[PDB]
């Protein structure tokens, strides 16, 4: 389990984009497609897309570039 | 968790499928309150 | 005849102003009553009345007592509910579902 | 106070939804 959120919330700013932002993630990873980007530990899609978010890999702006490439592709 | 009827069922097949996703709908009490608001001279209805 | 629009007239000098004047004093003695008195009223010219007494006249009492029932007309007229709407005359019913046995 | 708001039962056919629906 992870204890606190403080560098998420530190890198995201709001205290409530965070959890739009990793619930938008989190989505992704359980209905299938995506990958995580950070190695997991026996952990559940929650907790994986916080700590990627908390490394500084995901925001409101990495993916909406991700899913508009992706659309474009197609 | 409550009388969204057509959401319970939703929201229960969803979790067992593993999907963890949420169709809101309408509370039926509220349906309720209408009608017997309604049952009085009183009309009451929602715009768009 | 010599009476008024609204004045109470109760049962004995009904009949008694009924002798006198003939069949001229119409006069009712039930919700039907209050629904024509309600719906035979022109809305527009009690408000212009009344704006005219409140504007013209002013007192501790005359400026109160007499902004509310403005407001009422101004609200009645503008919301399109007519008056005689307030004296029902069918009843709806619940449906039987939400009144179980 | 008056007993009112029964509960609602499962039957065959709900029961048999109930197991389609899943």
């Amino acid at each position: 389990a992870r204890v606190t959120v403080q560098d998420a919330v530190e890198k995201i700013g709001n205290r409530f984009d965070l959890v739009l932002v990793a619930a938008r993630r989190a989505r992704q990873m359980q209905v299938g497609g995506k990958d995580p980007l950070v190695p997991e530990e026996n952990d559940k899609t929650t907790v994986i897309a916080l700590r990627e978010i908390e490394e500084g890999l995901i925001n409101n702006q990495i993916l909406d570039v991700r899913e508009r490439q992706e659309q474009q592709e197609q | 968790k409550s009388d969204d009827v057509n959401g319970r069922t939703k929201m229960y097949k969803n979790i067992v499928d593993g999907n963890h996703q949420m169709e809101p709908g309408m509370p039926e009490s509220f349906n309720v309150l209408l009608k017997e608001i309604r049952s009085l001279g009183i009309n009451i209805e929602l715009e768009d | 005849t010599n009476l008024e629009r609204q004045q109470i007239l109760t049962e004995e000098q009904y009949l008694d102003a009924l002798e006198e004047f003939g069949d001229e004093f119409d006069a009712k003695m039930g919700a039907e009553a209050i629904q024509a008195l309600l719906k035979s009223m022109d809305l527009e010219q009690e408000c212009e009345q009344l704006r005219e007494e409140l504007n013209e006249t002013n007192s501790e009492t005359k400026r109160k007592k007499l902004t509310k029932r403005i407001k009422l007309l101004e609200a009645f007229v503008q919301s399109g509910n007519k008056p005689e709407w307030m004296i029902l005359t069918v009843l709806p019913v619940l449906p039987p579902d939400l009144r179980p046995l | 106070l008056p007993v009112y708001q029964g509960e609602t039962t499962q039957t065959l056919q709900d029961y048999l939804m109930w197991q389609v629906e899943l």
